[PDB]
């Protein structure tokens, strides 16, 4: 029995998508806090959100929005 | 900023269409959770009333007081 998990590899060819509000991260300098963001979606709302809010400081060049 | 959730100022040029009724314009439709916020500042006038044509940026129209 095989079983289709979360170990599933990510493909460079984006083929392989992410699990529902699961968190992409980043080791940080911090020691062992994670400094995480995901897309979530509020059907309190029908409305999807890339959610940085647990970065301090998101630094662009270029910015442009809708 | 500082605690709350803010989004981008978008600006419009704005004048009074002859004849003295209110100016409507429609206000931004908001992410789910905000609400909306709307300022006015002065850019040009004069005392002309009723008698000037400011709708272009680039020169203004003033006729006098009435």
């Amino acid at each position: 029995s095989l079983a289709q998990t979360g170990e599933i590899a990510m493909q460079r060819d984006g083929s392989v998508a992410f699990l529902e509000d699961s968190e992409l991260c980043w080791d940080t300098a911090a020691g062992s806090a994670k400094s995480c963001l995901s897309v979530r979606y509020d059907t309190v709302g029908n409305k999807t959100e890339l959610d940085l809010k647990q970065i301090d400081v998101v630094s662009a060049k270029g910015l442009s929005f809708e | 900023s500082d605690g709350k959730t803010k989004t981008p100022v978008v600006s419009t040029y704005e004048t009074f269409q002859d004849g003295g009724r209110a100016k409507t314009i429609n206000a931004i439709e908001c992410p789910t959770g905000l609400n909306n916020r709307f300022a006015a500042v002065v850019s040009s006038f004069s005392t002309a009333g009723q008698n000037a044509n400011f709708s272009s940026e680039s020169a203004k129209d003033s006729q006098g007081t009435t």
